[PDB]
């Protein structure tokens, strides 16, 4: 997730200007979308013609 | 002396890299070289790096 950036995300997902002026926040998750088991409700797409 | 498809390789989702320099990545297809030298080893992940 970056201008100038490739990959199955930057392509396919989320693509970003290669101007971009922003700022990327981040932080883990694993105590609050992560489920026993796999939480299956996230999806992506790793195909596009 | 062959035809190359890079398409394949690239959009396999089994790498863990896939960098390169010189060249981009997508537009590849387009290019021809005279040879190309596959440069094959096994490294500790750490090396990657290096």
């Amino acid at each position: 997730i970056a201008p100038g950036q490739t990959g199955k995300i930057a392509d396919y997902n989320y693509k970003l200007p290669d101007d971009f002026t922003g700022c990327v926040i981040a932080w883990n998750s694993n105590n609050l979308d992560s489920k026993v088991g796999g939480n299956y409700n996230y999806l992506y797409r790793l195909f596009r013609k | 002396n062959c035809v190359a498809d890079y398409s394949v390789l690239y959009n396999s989702a089994s790498f863990s890299t896939f960098k390169c320099y010189g060249v981009s990545p997508t537009k590849l297809n387009d290019l021809c070289f005279t040879n190309v030298y596959a440069d094959s080893f096994v490294i500790r992940g750490d090396e990657v790096r290096q």
